[PDB]
């Protein structure tokens, strides 16, 4: 059952970069600018399945933002 | 910073203090009353 402490913590993970996407958005509502002078465009991560050696079933991985 | 954006930089005031209330010295109009003893001043002078 070690596989569901890898699926468990990448779930985590997963979640917990969600959330915070979701609190960095969230203070950003009324942003006008950046550093560089562009607007905030809002952030969304990607999930994906982390099954690479586990057929179809895996964790869950964030691909990108 | 050194300086397109806009001009950074977080500068806060504090409120709003009175320093001095000014009176207008302007002429004002005159009213009549028979009793001799009142006087009007044209123009900027006072009695001591």
């Amino acid at each position: 059952l070690l596989n569901i402490f890898d699926i468990a913590g990448s779930a985590l993970a997963a979640q917990s970069k969600r959330l915070n996407v979701a609190a960095s958005n969230l203070a950003n509502a009324d942003s006008v600018t950046g550093p560089d002078g562009q607007p905030y465009r809002a952030k969304q991560v990607v999930f994906q399945v982390d099954a690479a050696p586990g057929q179809a079933t895996g964790g869950v991985k964030v691909a990108s933002v | 910073g050194a300086q397109t954006t806009l001009p950074s930089g977080l500068q806060i005031g504090t409120g709003v203090r009175p320093v001095a209330t000014e009176r207008l010295h302007s002429q004002g109009n005159l009213s009549q009353t028979n009793n001799s003893k009142d006087v009007a001043i044209k123009g900027q002078g006072f009695f001591q």
